[PDB]
């Protein structure tokens, strides 16, 4: 374990994981909830964040060379 | 310095087309009056100063 | 340019680029500048009996404890020993940060930037829950107790379990901790806020909840920004301060403070008196004419080079008399008598004003110079002043005219008679800003200000000045920070600078966070010495090839690369 | 005259018995409060032709945690020092075993001097002072902070906890006055304890290099 970062979902991080997975979707990747005659490839990766349902895990650099492995599942969103 | 200290500045001038400086009263010399009664009457107009 | 890769590390340090911490929690605190606001102390000021009568909870009266609380917890506090003993002891650390207060803040303000604004919290569960401040409330005071205990411990800044890392975090959140048990106290709501039991959980929850979203980001390029939220109000500076003695301040003092080029344009020495001295203006003026600087050709009225081949000769006329009361009492003439003279007149204004007469002169003249001269005097009685001298005799078994001339024009210009020889003129003046005044803390506990002399001077010598009695040497300072450099440390100079540059920040009423100003003083002394922000100031560090070769030098650095 | 001059000593006496103590020495209670007429009684009323002749001023005091290391303290008696007469005192340490010494010079030293100093590095280590520099304590000061050095012990915790090396801590050269009060050597660390206002307390770290 030894986490010693913050369970936050700091506001760079909140700002790059909706460009990719936006950018993920124009390309036909599958989604993960259940739209209702939404369309715009921005605003369905936005209402994934609210569901705790992209997949993809972010990796802390440590400024000693070590990192850690956190489950945007497992990150308090700030907003 | 503890030379000039005593006797105080010197006037002195800077001619066009020479390197270096030069005392006013040379220059004076060089043009006649070698003596220093005629020139300190061209210089100060009156001797009751 | 300087300050560029500054940011904060996911761990909570402000690193540089090649890793060298600088803060060890961004702003000494670990909150961004954004959510934070204005507040009051409320504990610092006032007396120390409006203190114990305001922040106490007697449990003895019965009647205002059954006017406040409801009758099922009036008969529990009355009697239970434990409860009592418990409301003792939260006045006993009360008292304790009251008195730390008193040395963070000497000055006694309470105007202080904090996280989450208490009073409008407070004001909003009052409406969010209907409160009624008419009836007895229901709030337990040990509930109100423990739970302001659990919310401090659930407001982690550095997190861990080792001492050392258990003491940065109660230095961490110090300061608001004081905040938040001075105002949740049990008397206070009790007596004035009167919340219910549903609205305090409410209240608990939402201090956390809007507290640990003021904490920095881990990401932010704090370098950048720091840099240019002090250079746009070096934009409102103004030019030249000549409408306000003399003082420089604006942009050009900020320049002077962006480099440490060893010329400030006017460096003096504010000085403070520690004595009576600092109360009555006499002795003041004393120590003030005690360390100005002064020459002889200050204190004299007109010089003559006489010609006396003999002591009785007296060429003019009525000097005669003194000259001859000593030549009945005829000593030192050793080798000869010279037949030179040199007569000094002295103007008793320029003598009295700093409390000089012709003895300390006629022997420090002496005793200073060696023994080739001799100096007889008058007695003050007669109105004019005049001592003449004579080489020393034993020299005449290079002309000695020119030599005397030279001795007299020497004389009068290093004659070093009072004062440290760089400080020219010095004033004085009474302030009547709390800025310059003495504030005391007096027996009851109240801050009083009190105006006391204080000396300013025009030149800087500070190791002199310091080292002289009856004057200050805790609070005498110079506005020159190589100086304190050499003189004080490097710490001192950390704090001057922060120091002069809120002084030229604040001038005209404007205001900057504090991050700012710390951080850039920070990364400013931090390698050891003074480097200016400057040319040749970030051209020796520890940083790569290819920045260097975007300034103006590219080709020759790259080739030794 | 002699009144500024019985009075310097005086000052002077006082700035080291507590610059001593700082440094962890054993000082008795009431010779950090010596005052002036106490003086003046105990040494000589006046050091012009007097009985105190800058010697008889002497200081040799033991360390708290070990009674073997001692320090002694110097105060030369010419204005500026030459060569042999450090050397006098190097032999003075000779015969009493003592390594650590100070010397406070009265106006300056010589080039010459200042290499003789620098060579017996191993053993013998002196501190070069001025009659000055001792005329205040600095460490009183408003500006200064409260510096305290810790052991080689401490020094692993915060390296070790901050997962931090040593290169890349805030540094200090060993030549400005705080460095040298309290007597720092290269590969040290300092610890600075200041109070702020946004916090309340603030801890920071500085390594002597």
């Amino acid at each position: 374990q030894k986490r010693i970062t913050t369970p936050y979902m700091t506001k760079y991080e909140r700002a790059r994981v909706l460009g990719t997975r936006a950018l993920q979707i124009a390309m036909c990747a599958p989604v993960m909830v259940e739209l209702e005659g939404e369309t715009d490839p921005l605003l369905i990766a936005m209402k994934e964040l609210k569901a705790r349902k992209i997949p993809i895990i972010i990796r802390r650099y440590l400024p000693d060379g070590s990192y850690e492995d956190w489950g945007v599942d497992e990150l308090i969103i700030s907003d | 310095g503890a030379k000039k200290s005593a006797i105080g500045q010197r006037i002195v001038a800077t001619l066009p087309y020479i390197k270096q400086e030069v005392p006013i009263i040379i220059v004076f010399r060089a043009l006649g009056f070698v003596s220093d009664r005629d020139i300190l009457e061209h210089i100060i107009y009156d001797f009751e100063d | 340019k300087s300050m560029e890769s500054v940011m904060v590390k996911y761990d909570a340090t402000v690193r540089n680029s090649i890793n060298q911490v600088v803060q060890l929690r961004y702003g000494e605190d670990g909150l961004a500048g954004e959510s934070v606001e204005f507040q009051n102390l409320a504990t610092l000021k006032p007396s120390n009996k409006a203190f114990e009568k305001k922040f106490r909870f007697d449990y003895t009266n019965e009647r205002a404890l059954r006017r406040t609380l409801q009758e099922d917890l009036v008969k529990d506090v009355l009697s239970n020993a434990h409860i009592q003993n418990e409301l003792e002891r939260e006045f006993e650390r009360m008292r304790e940060d009251r008195e730390v207060l008193r040395v963070i803040f000497p000055t006694g303000d309470s105007k202080v930037v904090l996280p989450c604004n208490l009073l409008r919290m407070i004001w909003n569960a009052q409406k969010i829950f209907h409160i009624n401040p008419r009836l007895p409330s229901d709030l337990h005071p040990i509930k109100v107790v423990e739970g302001v205990k659990e919310l401090s411990k659930k407001l982690v800044i550095v997190n861990g379990d080792d001492p050392l890392s258990r003491q940065a975090q109660e230095n961490a959140t110090l300061l608001f901790n004081i905040h938040l048990r001075s105002t949740l106290c049990s008397r206070r709501m009790a007596e004035e806020f009167r919340l219910s039991g549903e609205a305090f959980d409410w209240l608990l929850g939402e201090i956390e909840s809007k507290f640990n979203q003021a904490i920095a980001h881990p990401g932010e390029m704090v370098g950048a920004l720091a840099a240019q939220s002090l250079g746009e109000p070096a934009t409102q500076m103004t030019l030249n301060t000549f409408h306000y003695k003399n003082v420089t301040l604006g942009v050009p003092r900020l320049k002077e403070l962006i480099n440490i080029s060893k010329k400030p344009k006017t460096p003096s020495l504010t000085v403070f008196l520690l004595g009576q001295s600092a109360r009555d203006a006499e002795r003041a003026k004393d120590i003030l004419c005690r360390l100005e600087h002064t020459t002889l050709r200050k204190v004299t009225a007109n010089t003559a080079i006489y010609y006396d081949p003999n002591p009785q000769s007296t060429v003019v006329a009525e000097d005669q008399e003194w000259v001859n009361v000593y030549y009945e009492m005829p000593d030192f003439d050793v080798a000869r008598i010279s037949p030179w003279l040199l007569r000094v007149e002295l103007d008793r204004k320029h003598m009295t004003d700093r409390k000089l007469t012709m003895e300390q002169i006629a022997e420090k003249i002496n005793a200073g110079f060696g023994d080739d001269l001799n100096c007889i005097f008058n007695d003050d009685n007669a109105e004019k002043l005049v001592l003449r001298i004579r080489i020393m005799n034993s020299d005449e078994n290079m002309d000695d005219d020119v030599f005397l001339r030279c001795i007299e024009s020497n004389m009068l210009t290093d004659m070093t008679l009072q004062g440290i020889e760089q400080i020219s003129k010095v004033y004085m003046h009474l302030p009547q800003t709390d800025n310059k005044k003495k504030i005391i803390i007096t027996e009851d506990g109240e801050f009083k200000a009190l105006q006391e002399w204080i000396l300013e001077t025009d030149g800087v010598s500070l190791m002199r000045v310091l080292s002289e009695k009856d004057v200050d040497p805790v609070r005498t300072t110079s506005n020159d920070i190589v100086e304190i450099f050499t003189v004080l440390g490097i710490e001192a100079v950390r704090k001057a600078l922060e120091r002069e540059l809120y002084h030229v920040i604040s001038f005209d009423g404007s205001y900057v966070n504090y991050r700012h100003l710390a951080l850039l003083c920070d990364t400013m002394t931090c390698r050891g010495h003074l480097m200016a922000i400057t040319r040749h100031g970030v051209n020796r560090q520890d940083t790569g090839p290819l920045m260097k070769c975007s300034f103006e030098e590219t080709v020759d650095v790259l080739m030794e690369a | 005259d002699d009144e500024e001059e019985t009075y310097r000593l005086w000052k002077i006496r006082k700035t080291i018995m507590q610059l001593c103590h700082d440094r962890g020495y054993l000082v008795t209670q009431d010779e950090l409060d010596q005052t002036l007429e106490e003086f003046k009684a105990q040494f000589g009323d006046k050091p012009s032709e007097g009985r105190p002749r800058r010697t008889d001023l002497t200081v040799l005091v033991a360390h708290n945690d070990d009674p073997t290391d001692q320090m002694f303290v110097f105060f030369p008696e010419e204005p500026k020092v030459g060569i042999k007469t450090i050397k006098v005192y190097c032999q003075r340490m000779q015969e009493e075993n003592i390594t650590r010494a100070l010397i406070v010079v009265q106006q300056g030293m010589t080039p010459s001097a200042k290499q003789s100093l620098v060579d017996m590095a191993p053993k013998y280590i002196l501190e070069q002072f001025l009659q000055q520099e001792l005329l205040i304590n600095i460490t009183e000061h408003e500006l200064v902070p409260e510096h305290v050095v810790m052991t080689k012990e401490e020094v692993t915790e915060l390296l070790a906890r901050y997962k931090l090396r040593e290169n890349q801590l805030p540094r200090i050269q060993a030549g400005d006055p705080v460095a040298r009060y309290f007597g720092i050597k290269r590969g040290q660390v300092v610890k600075i304890i200041r109070p702020s206002e946004t916090a309340g307390r603030y801890i920071t770290y500085r390594l002597v290099q």
